[PDB]
RNA sequence: AACGCGACGAUAACCCGCACGGUAGACGUAUAAGAAUAGGCUCCGGCCUCGUAUCCUAGCAGGCGAUUCCUCCGCCGGCCUCGAAGUGGCCGUCGGUAAUUCGCGUAUUGCAAUUUAGACACGCGCGGGAUCAAAUCCUUUGCAGACGACUUAGAUGUG
RNA sequence: CGCGGGGUUAAGGUGCCGGAGUGGACGCUCACAAAAGGCGUUAGUACAUCUUAUGUACUAGCCCUGGGCGCUCAAGCGU
């Protein structure tokens, strides 16, 4: 009576699932409209992560592993903000690897030409300790 | 006349290409696939028939046969064939020492005007130790080819004919892995 | 994102025929050299038998074809089925059109120049990105094999050999991935950590 | 030794002239700048100098290199293609040939 | 396929004169798993929207001498490897070699007017004196022959 | 409707040939002729059972029968 099934465990869409829009802002689903549209809201204190309450097309969105546990359905902006601060969505999103890639990307894009000359010089110094280590092993 | 043979055209080659070989499987023993002979003549045979269902059982069929002379076949060369999306192709061919006289006059056209230096720097390559190339060439046959045909000729010097020019064809070795049929070759 | 390459090699597996042909023909006219490998692994949408009528329909509307250049010749290999697609998308009666086809170079399987090189993919012509999941599709290899292509088992066996060589390539790349990651961890203790934070504050 | 490049230009390709179905006007040319994909990126390259460099198989100044100079006038389409006007129109057989887009005049 | 192709055998030189140094488009023209997309990878810790990545990248178009480093690159040999339309690895010789820290010269090319720098085919291509190797022709032959056409055999020999 | 430079358009178009979107939203489809045959799919209407989800007939789509290349979560149709 042993069953070994290796299938794909996708992420549910549900009330409480927070999702990522393309502008870098998060929103918590509070009621599902159709198979293609849900209505969501992000009450984050961060100006970069805030999202107005409204319809989010799921094609434009991306499902994140974070989920609010017992978010009531159709909860108004105050009630989602209460669950937002209690569960700490912003802290969990910063730990999420998707945000580190975003923060790496933004810091890379803000590099000026003179700070680009550091990195060319600076990776060269780091690379030199890499090669005597690589030649050792 | 049959449409499968018309339009009628002369054979562009006197010997005639075999055009088809039996299919090869490794499980059989190593053996060759063809030989050349010389049409000497034809005679009469009486035979004790033992064919079931035949009213001529245990009786004397009179039949006509042909006598095809077959001189011992001197083996001179080996060829290996590699498989390509544009069909089969020659990857390489290899020969031996001491190539006999009548096989060069096939390689030539005017024996008497020309002088005898066919296969000279090839035999010099065999004697002056480029053996790594023959080690390269024989192993190249082992590793890559999938069809190996041997190169051998008949000898006029044994058979009663007024010619002296030899006759070359390629004869396959089937029945084995690619490793076995080259060491035999 | 609109980068100019010397030659770009397109893997043909899982790519739709005419969408790959339309993208390739625009790059050839723009001045890009194209090499297509695995033309036997291309895909044509719809069931196999729908591909059979349009093969029979093309031979219908042409009285007295040339046996060597056209007619059923074009369907007798997968490489030249694709070449027939790109040629109808390019002004072949102009010298600009002839020049664009000389930039193209199509193959069945992966020849030895191009198995050591990098094979890219075209997202806008991928079958699994453009076709609905329930829709049925055919392979151009089995289209040409049922027309008269003779080397389907040939290109198969050379490809299963190429996988075996590729298996040894990863096993060498595995060991390089161990040593590179180990050397990164090993030299990080003596990496002068005034400068390690400098790279982290710059994105590297 | 440096072992570095010396390129100070963006690479481009001469696509075609300004044309309809069948009426081509040679006095304006179409350039695909490498890296530009929207009309927004094309707005950076407007009024930048553009050179077409080729070889002629005769030395007139000790060199077989000849240059035709021009400028990027306006964006074209939605895909970042730009319109270029040169002192003389580009040949015709340069359709799909390299074009050097300089970074001057600069407003950065 | 006489206007497709592969392998192999045998294969043209010195002297004198004299004319010039292409390519539908190099400028870092760097990057090899396979396979699936109702899954997959792995260092077995974990990881995958994102190639928005990785390598390389400073100096007279990149000098000289140091301090200083045994890192990187290149050429020849050896050992192996690569054949679907052939190539890379390792070792050794030699040459160069900002990971770090300096002292020397660049100008008046006078505020832009070509950044005259790669790869391949042979250096482009020619006229008179100068040498092998074959074939065509010749004689002959008959398994071939309407005529052409085809095939033997002629130079030392089982002629 | 004179000869030129620049800008904007109409009718038509923006997958390639071909300048311009493999653009965005929502559905449907896999190729003569009649109240015609569909145990193909979707959309709507009218009747009947039910702790005492269904099953019968229609209406509307649109399909099976009655320029090249190529396309099918379209490069087809409607807005």
């Amino acid at each position: 009576a042993e069953i070994n099934v290796e299938a794909t465990s996708w992420r549910r869409v549900e009330v409480g699932r927070v999702l990522k829009l393309e502008n870098g802002s998060l929103a918590a689903i509070v009621e599902i409209i159709d198979h293609k549209r849900v209505l969501a809201d992000g009450p984050s204190s961060d100006p970069k992560l805030a999202t107005p309450r409204g319809i989010v097309p799921l094609s434009r969105a991306l499902l994140t592993p974070i989920v609010i546990p017992k978010l009531p359905r159709g909860a108004r902006t105050g009630a989602v903000k209460k669950a937002w601060e209690a569960y700490g969505v912003d802290a969990k999103w910063k730990e999420t690897n998707w945000a580190k890639k975003q923060l790496q990307q933004e810091r890379r894009q803000s590099l000026t030409d003179f700070d680009r000359f550091k990195v060319m010089r600076l990776k060269k110094q780091r690379r030199f300790e890499e090669r005597k280590a690589l030649a050792k092993i | 006349g049959s449409l499968a043979f018309l339009p009628r055209k002369r054979a562009a080659r006197h010997r005639g290409r075999v055009k088809s070989f039996p299919k090869d499987d490794p499980k059989k023993p190593v053996h060759l696939t063809a030989a050349m002979g010389y049409k000497a003549g034809m005679t009469t045979i009486v035979r004790d028939l033992d064919r079931p269902g035949a009213k001529a059982h245990k009786k004397e069929v009179v039949e006509a046969v042909t006598i095809i002379d077959c001189p011992p076949m001197v083996v001179v060369g080996l060829v290996g064939y590699i498989e390509t999306p544009r069909g089969l192709r020659s990857l390489t061919t290899v020969w031996a020492e001491h190539l006999s006289d009548e096989v060069k006059r096939r390689f030539y056209k005017n024996w008497y005007k020309s002088k005898k230096k066919a296969f000279t720097k090839y035999a010099k390559k065999y004697a002056e130790n480029n053996g790594a190339s023959i080690t390269r060439e024989l192993e190249r046959i082992k590793k890559y080819c999938t069809v190996v045909r041997v190169l051998a000729h008949t000898q006029i010097r044994k058979t009663p004919l007024k010619q002296k020019k030899a006759h070359l064809m390629e004869i396959q070795i089937n029945g084995g892995s690619v490793a076995d049929k080259v060491e035999f070759g | 994102m609109s980068s100019f390459e010397s030659v770009v090699v397109i893997d043909g597996k899982g790519h739709l025929l005419g969408r790959l042909a339309s993208i390739v023909a625009k790059q050839l006219l723009s001045g890009q050299k194209i090499v297509v490998v695995r033309c036997e692994a291309l895909n044509i949408s719809g069931e196999f038998f729908r591909a059979k009528l349009k093969y029979h329909a093309y031979l219908r509307k042409m009285t007295r074809y040339n046996p060597t250049r056209g007619g059923p010749f074009h369907f007798r290999a997968p490489s030249r089925i694709f070449y027939k697609a790109v040629r109808g998308m390019i002004p072949h009666k102009t010298a600009r059109g002839a020049a664009a086809l000389e930039r193209l170079k199509v193959f069945e399987g992966v020849p030895p120049p191009y198995d050591k090189k990098k094979k890219m993919v075209v997202p806008q012509a991928l079958r699994v990105l453009r076709l609905q999941p329930g829709r049925k599709y055919c392979t151009v290899g089995r289209l040409s094999h049922e027309v008269g292509w003779k080397y389907q088992d040939v290109v198969a066996r050379l490809e299963e050999r190429r996988k075996a060589k590729g298996a040894a390539y990863y096993e060498r790349k595995k060991l390089a991935a161990r040593q590179l990651s180990e050397a990164k961890k090993a030299a990080a203790a003596k990496v002068d950590p005034k400068v390690s934070e400098a790279l982290a504050a710059y994105g590297y | 030794p440096s072992e570095a490049g010396h390129r100070l230009y963006v690479k481009g390709r001469h696509l075609s002239y300004q044309r309809g179905r069948r009426n081509t006007h040679p006095k304006t040319s179409l350039i695909k700048i490498e890296g530009v994909d929207d009309t927004a990126a094309a707005n950076f390259y407007l009024g930048k100098r553009v050179a077409y460099v080729y070889r002629a198989q005769k030395e007139v100044r000790g060199t077989k290199i000849r240059v035709i100079w021009g400028k990027i006038t306006r964006p074209h389409g939605n895909s970042g293609v730009v319109r270029a006007k040169f002192t003389h129109p580009l040949p015709a057989r340069s359709f799909g040939a390299s074009v050097r887009i300089m970074l001057y005049p600069s407003s950065i």
